[PDB]
């Protein structure tokens, strides 16, 4: 059991107001703390099974967290078994639906800008030695400039919620998790690393210039061994040409040999060298 | 298409009883009992009219201006009508999903058909094939669509002795929109349809070659059993999967099964789709012709073996 009285932020009153969507990592509320914030509730069937000492450990490790391009983990209050993770809002889009808008035009440099923060971002969490597991274009906010990182850190957490796959997801898994995936299987179990998060960050580079996923929409079955076999993504990259410099980047991200995937520090060089 | 009459008898006699309803709404239908985990479907009584059909549940939350859109693609499918293809009452949409009401086939799944009897006999399998095979060609022919989801748990019997298809591939705007697809741990996707490849109506053949191999010998033959476990007679989903794409095909065993038979399987098992059999070739193999002559009382074998 852990408290709102406990953290670094001054805690007075909240209010919860509209949800704005649910997934398997429970139900995401528009918040008010005078600030508006997001409240993720969630239910922990983990009857004191180590859970919740992981889960005061990975707490805890949120906080002393603070970075331009990283979400403001605020707060994390649970009256088990009801618990609940207070972040500061983003207001403006997702990466996901801003790149897919027609109207927008992104070039060279507004494609470098914004990969540079998300790995500036990513830096900081690495050098914690946190792991974003679930890196996506969904959990990535866009506002007139500014760029956040969100939900990073959740598939640690071990609460209550055939295989249950989404496509969006899959194109950003790296293929040693995939090969490793089976029925009765929780997400803690699976390889996440950080060479885990810089193969994700490959597909949102992908996204960035194909203002698509890589894989067009198939049977999860499909995308399991055209990723698993790396050959999927060895297709898509010969499939069509961008640049040497920015193919670059995308052949090495998506390494299959998970050592042969550069840090996010070298990838903040690779970056300068460019366009 | 090679129509008997008596196959339109037993198809009109249900059109008949097709205007029975007009329409429909959740509170029609009273839960009988749970068949199985996929989506779900439940034995239902409908009240307005006698029929009593089965409703498959499929759970969705997505917005009113895409489901105009899956329905008016849907309507197409109260046009077809075999005696190879499961019957159709209609589709809505209600609290979050959408409700599917058919025909009731009284023998259930060949899954749950072969648990109980442990092994299903050849001459058995071979009806079941002729009935495929001309579904396959009816949708090939006149609507031109391939099924792409054959196998057992989705080809129902009764005990009238009909053999009718369900769950294929009516809707190209709901593959699309259905973002979430489900996996579980068998899987009768054909190898070029593993690799994102160009696919066509190949892949169901593949679909049913592989099918048949399982309910042949009362297990899912990946990966094959040992020499000393067919005597007798935990694995990750990309192991199975890198399994049919480079190791050879499942085959039937050659000392207990006619060359027809083994022959008919293996040509349908092909890996390169351009050497597998097409309907085509299919429709002309000796074992095909065997069954088609043969006089099989697959009723009573039915109700015998299940216990009525
Ligand atoms: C998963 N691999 S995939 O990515 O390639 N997607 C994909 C591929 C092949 C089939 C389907 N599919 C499907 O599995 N089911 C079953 C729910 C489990 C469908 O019911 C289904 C469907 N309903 C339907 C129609 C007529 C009858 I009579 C009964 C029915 F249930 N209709 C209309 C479809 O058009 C498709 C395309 C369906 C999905
Ligand atoms: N801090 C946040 N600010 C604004 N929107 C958020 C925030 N956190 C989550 N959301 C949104 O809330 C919704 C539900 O969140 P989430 O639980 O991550 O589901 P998801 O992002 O759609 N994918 P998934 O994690 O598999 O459920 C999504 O539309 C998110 O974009
Ligand atoms: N129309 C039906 N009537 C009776 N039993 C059915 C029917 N459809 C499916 N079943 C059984 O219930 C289970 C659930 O089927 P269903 O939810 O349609 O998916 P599935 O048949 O398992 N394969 P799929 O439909 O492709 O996902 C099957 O395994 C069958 O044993
Ligand atoms: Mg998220």
């Amino acid at each position: 059991s852990v408290y709102l009285q406990e953290w670094d932020i001054p805690f007075e009153q909240v209010e919860l107001g509209e949800p704005i969507g649910q997934g398997r990592w429970g139900r995401v509320h528009r918040g008010r703390w005078h600030g508006e914030v997001a409240i993720r509730l969630l239910e922990m069937d983990g009857h004191n099974q180590d859970h919740l000492k992981l889960f005061k450990k990975e707490v805890m490790n949120y906080r002393q967290t603070r970075h331009e391009n990283v979400v403001l983990f605020m707060g994390a209050c649970m009256n088990p078994p009801h618990l609940a993770i207070i972040t500061s809002f983003c207001k403006g889009r997702t990466l996901h639906s801003f790149v897919r808008d027609p109207k927008t035009s992104l070039d060279i440099n507004k494609t470098r800008q914004i990969a540079q923060e998300i790995i500036k971002g990513m830096g900081y969490l690495h050098a914690k030695g946190i792991v974003h597991k679930d890196l996506k274009s969904k959990n990535v906010f866009y506002d007139n400039g500014k760029v956040v990182i969100t939900d990073f850190g959740l598939f640690g957490i071990s609460g209550v919620v055939q295989l249950k796959l989404s496509h969006d997801w899959l194109c950003y898994l790296a293929p040693e998790i995939v090969r490793e995936m089976t029925p009765g299987k929780d997400e803690d179990q699976l390889p996440f690393s950080k060479a885990a998060d810089v193969y994700a960050f490959g597909t949102v580079w992908y996204e960035l210039q194909a203002r698509d996923w890589p894989l067009k929409n198939q049977a999860a079955e499909a995308s399991i061994w055209q990723i698993g076999s790396g050959e999927g993504m060895k297709r898509v990259l010969t499939s069509v040409s961008l640049g040497k410099e920015v193919s670059e980047i995308l052949s090495a991200c998506w390494a299959f040999d998970l050592q042969e995937r550069p840090s996010f520090s070298l990838l903040m060089d690779m970056l300068e060298k460019l366009p | 298409l090679e129509l008997d009459e008596q196959q339109r008898k037993r198809l009109e006699a249900f059109l008949t009883q097709k205007q029975k309803v007009g329409e429909l709404k959740d509170d029609d239908f009273e839960k009988i009992s749970e068949l199985g985990a996929g989506g779900v479907v439940f034995k239902v009584s409908h009240k307005p009219s006698g029929l009593v059909m089965a409703r498959k549940l499929i759970h969705l939350e997505i917005k009113p201006a895409i489901r105009n859109q899956i329905i008016r693609e849907l309507q197409v499918l109260h046009e077809c009508n075999s005696p190879y293809i499961v019957g159709f009452y209609g589709a809505f949409y209600s609290d979050g999903e959408i409700s599917i009401c058919m025909e009731h086939m009284d023998g259930g799944s060949l899954d749950q058909v072969l648990k109980k009897a442990g092994r299903i006999p050849e001459q058995i399998l071979g009806k079941v094939s002729i009935a495929v095979i001309k579904g396959l060609t009816y949708l090939r022919e006149k609507h031109k669509i391939m099924h792409r989801d054959v196998k057992p748990s989705n080809i129902l019997v009764n005990s009238r002795g009909e053999i009718k298809l369900c769950d294929f591939g009516v809707s190209g705007q709901l593959i699309d929109s259905m973002a979430n697809s489900f996996v579980g741990t068998r899987s009768y996707m054909s190898p070029e349809r593993l690799q994102g490849t160009h696919y066509s109506v190949q892949s169901d053949i593949w679909s049913m070659g592989l099918s048949l191999v399982e309910m042949a010998v009362g297990r899912y033959p990946i990966p094959p059993p040992d020499a000393k476990e067919l005597e007798l007679m935990p694995m990750a989903i990309f192991e199975l999967l890198d399994y049919i794409v480079n190791e050879p095909p499942p085959k039937l065993p050659s000392a207990v099964f006619s060359l027809e038979f083994q022959d008919f399987v293996n040509k349908c098992l092909i890996k390169n789709p351009a050497e597998r059999a097409d309907l085509k070739q299919l429709m002309v193999h000796a074992f095909i012709k065997r069954s088609d002559a043969e006089e099989v009382d697959f009723a009573g074998w039915l109700c015998s073996t299940i216990g009525l």
